[PDB]
RNA sequence: CCGGCGCGCG
DNA sequence: TCGCGTCTCTCTAAAATTGCAGTCCCGCGCGCCGTAGGAC
DNA sequence: GTCCTAGGACTGCAATTTTAGAGAGACGCGA
């Protein structure tokens, strides 16, 4: 990784090879290739493992860095623990090499314990296969939790904070949301694991004349990171003196300075050095507030692969790396020529070696997302080893493609984009722009339309495909932390339209920018429109203002003017208000009073949608002990009325609504049956007057502690004490 | 603030109608 | 401009963020601005777990307080000498201007009466508050005052304790 | 502390230190007259408000 | 007014062994739970059908375990401060040693005569007492009088508690307190112990509680249907009690006591005893206490029927008192009412046929659902209910799709935005609940927040910007004219708005409006800029925002207001709202 | 080389669960009123003066914390808790 | 129709 | 022939740490994994 | 394969763990 971005799975790949190299020998103080194929292990629910000679079976790691146990893909994540306590120089990272070798220590004191390690260990997790982005980022996580590690309650408040030793090793943006915030980390793009368990990042050495210095790119462990003056600025500054006493910002001894160039030892020159994969896919990230950068990274991991995929007009240039390192596309393992291509397979022949490459056709993920592959080559094309052969799901031309380029306006529309709602056009529906395939598994004739309604596609285990077009209540988001729920769908004649007569596809609330402080979405939408007219795509590395002031503004404005001039569309670039244009009301034909920022941004469709959240219940099954309605949509359970909800009802004074939801809608067995009968005949519901089964349950438990709890009623008429049955 | 002096405090509660004879 | 940020252990970073989000943060400035981004998410995880605990204890201590009487019969009255506090309180004593009675005992304090008190030289105002009620297990209508939402005097059977607990814990 | 010195042992038991409250109360035959809102919620009855 | 008196009480109390037997009468004698082969309840076991009932009564019928030796209750010995230690007036260490170690107590009882000078708790066994006294006194008679001068374990504690004279305790404590007072850290703590002891002894006199019930002779057994972990602890008590009676030795007596303590309250003896998986057992105290316990999870909050959930979307066309319900949620919640509607109009033969019709989504099911939802309110509720406005009542209407349609003006009270939030829906069933929801919880009587009284359904964001732009007046001064100046006149507001509709004037173009009401325009309290007095008597007074024509001959007075179409539109909107509401009633 | 030495919600929760002047006045008042007045006017007046001062400062401290953050809560709600 | 572990949403 | 500080414990009054007990937002969704051990 | 089969963080508080205060019975030295 001295001159290129390293493979995102290189840490897992190197760790496993080290375990085979010295971990096996160091613990035994001879392996044979597995008989079952990798596809066969998952197809019929086996474990991809190799035999050790008969001591046991050693699981094997896939070239993507994931194991298979019982036909389930699993990932072993890294752990951080104590080797200034929060300094990274007092930490160590335990990879899969340390976790697999350690279990060998327990194993020799094999097959069963390794099987139980992947099933039960918290650091072993099921691989997320929602989209190609989730497959790779899962393996690069760093955790303080796990055995030997601090718990969220155990976590110190000084931990979860950003330490200056993290720069270039741990991404300062990516973290978990909730109680586990600041305890789940993520490796940087250029980060590497050293020989002492420390994280290293590459820095460029500036050295004096009298030194060979064959390679000027050298990796720093955090221990030696302090004692170097590292600069991130550039050398494009000259005055009447000379270049050496020009001042630049620099890092030294956990603080930031401003010293001359002659006192700088190392330079940070890589563009993606300080960020993870999630934050490195946000174009114009330097114009977004870092708070929304964390949420934007999470949203990109929930994007659903669409039935048809297309590349983004504006990107960062890391999409190609993500596609290559995810394994979703087909990559040639041998040079040669293409001879045959179809849906089921691709035939490649080279150097008297002819191979047949099967292609994935409508398979299911762990998150009920479809996988599919289409050829990317034609017969008679020469291929180098390592070049793409086919495109997988959410991948076009060897790039990650999680969304669509749609025409968008930023204006309020009659309250249908109130707060965070999104108004879309019917063209996105009947055009199948945001249609995705979803497949469930259930433990029937093939090709039958069951009635969860869908088409049975595979029987082994029943797999049912569901074609889901975009709908009201679905969630869409951009790559700048701009999420929203679809609340209205309009015919194309009702949407606002541009000065070329084209209606827009989505309308966004402009009020969501100032409070959220993500200006990068305004930059991307304007440039996306320019690229579509100019037939151009843009892959822009972040922090382009290092070249000059307002570099993103110059790039977007000049490309907008080029598209306006070349296509003879004067509304595309307006000298009075660049980026904005007057659009017309689709209902009246009258222009809106103010110019509206328009463009063609990249919008994603997320997993969180209706048809998986709508729940309803009348009555049904109750718990065995508490006799209360079950919990969960899948169990047809009811909604909980918690103690905070009870306070609100008591504040309203609605004493009879509260008693309804305390006795004969929850656990009064006798009164639940009568309410079912009275409501069907409409004959008035009487008061329960008895105790619900939750109070009787508590009385028996108190009886088990040798305590008696009796409920007595004293008559206000004759003062007779009545013992209530409990 | 009621003054720290006990008799001044007594006069204060007499004036603020906290306590009286 | 985004100004200056602060490192986790209180101290300020000796480097300003002199650019705004429209201009585009430099790589150094973006890293520094991540310090406050981490603080916001972490402080969220403690603002909720603490206020929720605070709200439960707040509601619990006064859950049993309900308006159960029209008038406890107390004669004590807190002396008052600002406007938003006096509105809705019930006078515990008559108010006189010269030989004329301008406000009677057991009378709701409107804002016109308060302005009249301020306009003239009225030094002491005696009002009935929750501190003056002859009970700690319930409150009466006159010692509570006007309803917080219904405009008139508070009604019997109102669970004012839970409303009091929710009102304080809600903005936590 | 004020919420643990009330006139109801059901309100204290459902608030904090359930075992400590119940053990102290059951020694002296403590009587709860259900004058509060939370006491009647536990029993499922109508709150007196 | 005579108050409608209601005298209801519940009282806890320490239980007696006789009341335990009355609960059971029925003794569990075998530790077998179920048959390994036939899967039937083993007789005399933890799930015995004879003891507990046929396989409703199994949820309430209690059993008991007849312990061979009495075992102390852990709550009353190990919890600090110890009640048994305070009532017996001995340090906790010696009592714990007597219960857990091989210690024998000298002179445990008083109401029967003795003949020995054995006092205190002798840790070492008495050498003479081992052989000399028993061998001279033989075995039968010695054992007959054995448990009167020396005893050990919880039996000695129970004997000490049974013969305690509470009044003598109170008098001795009071006299010792007086002696201490008449004479400085634990000179006070000893006093505090004395005060605590007389208050503890006083409570026993006035109640029916006996201090010897603090040591258990019988162990009540939870009904089987409440324990379909606890079962494992019950087997141990039978496992070690049945071993003890086979012997009839001190070690097994302690094992029974530890089994009961673990069953009653673990995690109180320092190290809590774990299972074979190195996991701490869960005792009755654990399941009744804590945030997840019975009190704070099962009793203070309940899951309910006739409830639903879906994603929230904005509806700007809704009324303030209406909400949109998904068809599936509505048909689930109102299922019984739809069944009644089907049967009532003879379109369903019985309940089963109606349910089958509902399951088939017949087109006539939706007509009945729409009919029965009219006038029946529902309760919406967002997750973090921070105040009472977090749950409100609305009139449901049938909307297409799978989302709940929510009014935009009630989002602030719910603290809701349309980026993924969901809500729960509840249906009041009885007439009283429906009346409560309609007359107390609807949004149109809840316009003010209870915290301070500010309005809660105030226009925000988009509506606020719209109103601000509408009421933003003319451009004035150098922003209106390029040069130093060295407008249409409308009879009524309808003429001005009509001219605006025909694009004759802009939203913020100045105009003069003839005013035929009183002067009610908010403006700065300023004298006229210019008064144009005519020699015929008429004079024109020109203010910053209006022109007034007056005369000295007549009493005429004409008013013209300088404004825009936006101000006129705002005023007309509010005026027309008031007039329409007045006319509709 | 050289060393230089140079110069909300937790607050409101601390007051609720229990001012420097308040605890100094309570200490001063306790030792004086009982010595001046004997039979219950020693205890009744002392308790009345301490509680009246405590309520004024307890409400003031809580209101000051909330007013500093723009939170508007009526004095009635706080007086219910303080009572 | 029972509990733990992991991942998420508001 | 006792008398005198006093040798050697000696028993308890009065702080001084110190080891537990108690607690630490709410409401939803999904997946996986249990239920172990040993002589046949 | 297996069939029965037996480690935060803060507050509260009583509980040691001394520290100390006096202090006395038998006494080796001594007047
Ligand atoms: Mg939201
Ligand atoms: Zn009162």
């Amino acid at each position: 990784g001295t001159s290129t971005i390293p493979g995102f799975n290189q840490i897992q790949f190197e760790g496993f090879y080290r375990f085979i190299d010295q971990g096996l020998i160091e613990e035994l103080s001879q392996l044979v290739e597995p008989l079952i194929k990798e596809r066969d292990a998952v197809y019929e629910s086996l474990t991809y493992s190799s035999e050790l000679y008969f001591i046991g079976n050693i699981p094997l790691m896939n070239s993507l860095g994931t194991f298979i146990v019982n036909g389930i893909y699993r990932v072993v994540i890294n752990q951080i623990l104590q080797s200034d306590m929060n300094h990274l120089k007092n930490k160590r990272i335990r990879s899969v090499a340390d976790l697999l070798q350690d279990q060998l220590g327990l194993a020799l004191a094999l097959t069963t314990t390794y099987e139980s390690f992947f099933g039960l260990h918290p650091l072993s997790q099921v691989l997320d296969r929602t989209n190609p982005l989730t497959q790779i980022v899962h393996g690069r996580k760093l955790s303080y939790l796990g055995p030997g590690g601090l718990t969220g309650r155990t976590a110190n408040f000084r931990i979860r904070d950003i330490h200056p030793s993290h720069y270039g090793r741990i991404c300062p943006i990516d973290t978990s949301e909730g109680i586990n915030v600041g305890l789940i980390g993520s490796l940087s793009i250029h980060a590497r694991i050293g020989d002492w368990g420390s994280l290293e990042s590459p820095f460029y050495e500036l050295v004096e004349k009298s030194k060979k210095a064959q390679i000027r790119m050298l990796f720093l462990s955090p221990s030696q990171d302090e004692y170097y003056m590292i600069a991130a600025g550039n050398s494009l500054a000259l005055n009447r003196g000379i270049q050496e006493e020009q001042v630049v910002p620099a890092r030294y001894r956990q603080e930031f300075l401003t010293i001359a160039w002659e006192e700088v030892h190392l330079r940070s020159i890589f563009p993606f050095q300080y960020f993870s994969i999630g934050a490195s896919l946000i174009p114009f990230i330097e114009h977004n507030d870092a708070n929304r950068a964390l949420m934007s990274s999470n949203m990109q991991r929930q994007a659903v692969p669409l039935s048809r995929s297309e590349k983004c007009i504006v990107g960062t240039g890391l999409e190609r790396q993500v596609a290559l390192d995810s394994g979703v596309p087909a990559i040639a393992e041998h040079e040669g020529k293409i001879l045959y291509t179809d849906t089921e397979k691709i035939i490649l022949s080279g150097n008297e070696n002819t191979l047949s490459i099967p292609l994935i056709m409508y398979q299911r993920s762990n998150k009920n997302t479809c996988m599919h592959q289409k050829p990317q080559v034609r017969r008679g094309k020469c291929i180098k080893k390592g070049q793409i052969l086919a495109d997988g799901a959410a991948t076009v031309g060897g790039e990650l493609a999680l969304g669509k380029n749609v025409l968008v306006a930023y204006m309020p529309w009659e309250g249908y984009n109130f707060e965070d709602a999104v108004l879309i056009s019917e063209c996105l529906v009947y055009g199948d722009i945001y249609t995705s395939f979803h497949i469930r598994k259930y433990e029937v004739m093939l090709g039958s339309w069951v009635e969860g309604r869908g088409r049975v596609i595979d029987v082994r285990r029943v797999y049912i495909s569901q074609k889901r077009e975009i709908k009201v209540g679905d969630k869409v988001a951009g790559r700048h932390g701009n999420k929203g729920i679809i609340s209205k769908i309009l015919p194309r004649q009702d949407m606002p339209y541009l000065q070329d007569g084209r209606p827009v596809d989505m309308v966004f609330n402009p009020l969501g920018v100032p409070s959220r402080m993500n200006v990068g979405q305004i930059f991307e939408c304007s440039l996306g429109l320019a690229g579509s007219l100019l037939d151009r795509h843009y892959r822009i590395a972040p922090f382009d203002e290092r070249y000059e002031q307002e570099a993103s503004r110059k790039l977007v404005f000049s490309e907008l003017y080029e598209a306006s001039k070349q296509t003879a569309n004067p509304w595309v670039f307006e000298p009075e208000y660049p980026g904005k244009s007057r659009i017309f009301d689709g209902r009246t034909g009258d222009p809106f009073e103010q110019p509206v920022i328009i463009g063609k941004p990249y919008i994603l469709k997320l997993i969180h949608q209706v048809d998986d959240k709508i729940h309803g219940r009348s009555s049904g099954h109750y718990a065995l002990v508490t006799q209360q309605p079950l919990r969960g949509r899948s169990k047809q359970g009811g909604q909980r009325v918690g103690e905070m909800e009870v306070w609100a009802l008591e504040g309203f004074g609605v004493a009879h609504i509260l008693q309804e939801m305390l006795t004969y809608k929850s656990d009064h067995i006798r009164a639940r049956q009568e309410v079912l009968g009275t409501t069907i005949i409409g004959g008035t519901i009487p008061k329960p007057e008895d105790a619900p089964e939750s109070f009787r349950l508590l009385v028996r438990e108190l009886r088990s502690l040798a305590l008696e709890l009796n409920h007595f009623l004293v008559s206000e008429k004759n003062f007779q004490i009545n013992r209530k049955e409990v | 603030w009621f003054p720290e002096e006990p008799f001044e405090a007594f006069k204060e509660m007499r004036e603020r109608k906290v306590f009286d004879v | 401009m985004r100004g200056l940020m602060s490192d986790p252990q209180g101290q300020m970073i000796d480097l300003p963020i002199q650019s705004n989000l429209r201009e585009g943060l430099s790589l150094t400035e973006y890293i520094i601005s991540c310090y406050g981004a981490r603080k916001g998410v972490v402080d969220t995880a403690v603002r909720t777990s603490d206020a929720g605990y605070l709200t439960r204890r707040l509601v619990e201590v006064v859950q049993h307080i309900v308006v159960r009487r029209t008038d406890c019969g107390t004669i004590r009255g807190i002396s008052v000498s600002f406007i938003q506090t006096l509105i809705g309180r019930v006078l515990a004593d008559d108010i006189y201007i010269g030989s004329r009675c301008v406000a009677f005992r057991n009378q709701d304090l409107g804002i016109g009466l308060v302005n009249r008190f301020i306009t003239f030289g009225t030094q002491s105002i005696s009002i009935r508050t929750p501190f003056t009620c002859r009970s700690t297990s319930w409150i009466c209508r006159l010692c509570y005052g006007r309803s917080p939402t219904h405009g008139d005097l508070v009604e019997l059977g109102e669970a004012v304790g839970i409303i009091a607990g929710q009102s304080i814990g809600e903005p936590g | 502390r004020a919420s643990l010195n009330t006139q109801s042992f059901i309100s204290e038991a459902s608030f904090q230190e359930t075992a400590r409250v119940l053990a102290k109360a059951a020694l002296r035959g403590r009587i709860d007259w259900l004058k509060g809102l939370k006491e009647n919620v536990v029993l499922g009855g109508v709150i007196p408000a | 007014m005579i108050d409608r008196y209601k005298h209801q009480q519940l009282r806890i109390g320490l239980v007696s062994p006789q009341q335990i037997s009355a609960w059971a009468t029925g003794e569990v004698t075998k530790p077998y739970t179920f048959h390994y082969k036939t899967n039937k309840p083993e007789k005399d076991g933890l799930f015995c059908e004879r003891i507990f009932g046929p396989i409703r009564i199994r949820r309430y019928q209690m059993g008991y375990i007849k312990l061979t030796c009495p075992v102390t209750h852990v709550w009353y010995l190990k919890r600090l401060p110890s009640y048994i230690a305070n009532l017996l007036d001995k340090p906790l260490k010696e009592l714990e040693g007597l219960v857990y170690c091989d210690f024998s107590f000298a002179r445990p009882i008083t109401k029967k005569p003795t003949f020995l000078r054995l006092r205190g708790s002798f840790e070492y066994e008495i050498q003479s007492w081992k052989y000399s006294i028993p061998l001279f006194f033989t075995t039968q008679g010695f054992e007959i009088f054995r448990n009167r001068e020396i005893s050990t374990g919880a039996g000695a504690i129970r004997e000490q508690l049974a013969d305690l004279d509470l009044r003598i305790i109170i008098e001795n404590s009071l006299v010792e307190w007086k002696q201490l007072g008449e004479e400085d850290r634990k000179i006070v703590r000893r006093k505090d112990f004395l005060v605590r002891r007389m208050e503890l002894a006083k409570h026993f006199i006035r109640t029916n509680i006996e201090p010897e019930w603090m040591v258990l002779c019988l162990l009540p057994v939870l009904p089987p249907e409440l324990r379909p972990d606890i079962n494992e602890l019950y087997r141990r008590v039978i496992y070690r009690n049945n071993t003890l009676t086979d012997l009839l030795v001190m070690c097994q007596e302690k094992l029974v006591q530890e089994a009961v303590d673990t069953l009653l309250d673990n995690g109180i003896r320092g190290q809590p005893m774990r299972d074979g998986h190195n996991k701490v057992y869960k005792s009755f105290s654990d399941v009744i206490e804590g945030k997840e316990g019975r009190f704070r999870e099962t009793l203070l909050g309940k899951r309910v029927d006739y409830s639903g959930r879906s994603v929230i979307v904005v509806g700007p066309s809704l009324s303030l008192h209406r909400c949109g319900l998904p068809r599936e949620i509505a048909i689930e919640l109102f299922q019984t009412f739809v069944i009644r509607g089907l049967i009532r109009q003879h379109l369903a033969s019985n309940i089963g046929v109606a349910k089958s019709q509902i399951r088939e989504k017949k087109p006539i099911v939706w007509e009945i659902l729409q009919e029965v939802m009219q006038g029946h309110p529902v309760l919406l509720n967002r997750a973090p209910t921070l105040h009472r406005l977090g749950i409100q009542s609305f009139q449901p209407i049938l909307v297409e799709g799978r989302t709940i349609c929510l009014h935009p003006l009630v989002c602030k009270g719910f603290n809701a935005d349309f980026d993924g939030d969901q809500m729960a829906v509840h249906v009041p069933l009885s007439l009283e609940a429906q009346a409560e929801a309609r007359l107390l919880m609807f949004s149109h009587m809840n316009l003010l927040s209870p915290a301070i009284g500010d309005p809660i359904s105030v226009p925000t964001q988009d509506m606020l910007i719209g109103l601000y732009v509408l009421t933003s007046g003319t451009r004035r001064g150098i922003c209106a004219n390029r040069y130093n100046p060295c407008e249409p006149f409308f009879c009524n507001s309808y003429d001005a708005i009509g001219a605006y509709r025909q694009k004759r004037i802009n939203l913020d173009s100045p105009l003069w409006l003839r005013w035929q009401l009183d002067q009610r325009v908010i403006a700065s309290k300023e004298v006229p800029i210019e008064v144009h007095y005519e020699s015929f008597g008429n004079y024109h007074e020109i203010y910053a925002h209006y022109l007034i024509v007056r005369s000295v001959k007549k009493e005429t007075l004409y008013i013209y207001i300088r404004t825009t179409v936006g101000h006129i539109s705002f005023y007309r909107e509010i005026e027309e709202a008031i007039q329409g509401f007045s006319q509709a009633c | 080389l050289v060393t230089f030495i140079y110069e909300g919600l937790p607050k409101v929760e601390q007051v609720l669960e229990v001012s420097l002047n308040l605890e100094k006045r309570i200490k001063g008042w306790n030792r004086c009123i009982t010595r001046i007045l004997g039979i219950p006017w020693g205890f009744l007046i002392g308790a009345e003066l301490t509680i009246v001062q405590s309520r004024i400062s307890l409400v003031n401290k809580i209101q000051k914390v909330y007013r500093s953050q723009g939170v508007q809560i009526h004095n009635r709600h706080i007086e219910i808790i303080v009572r």
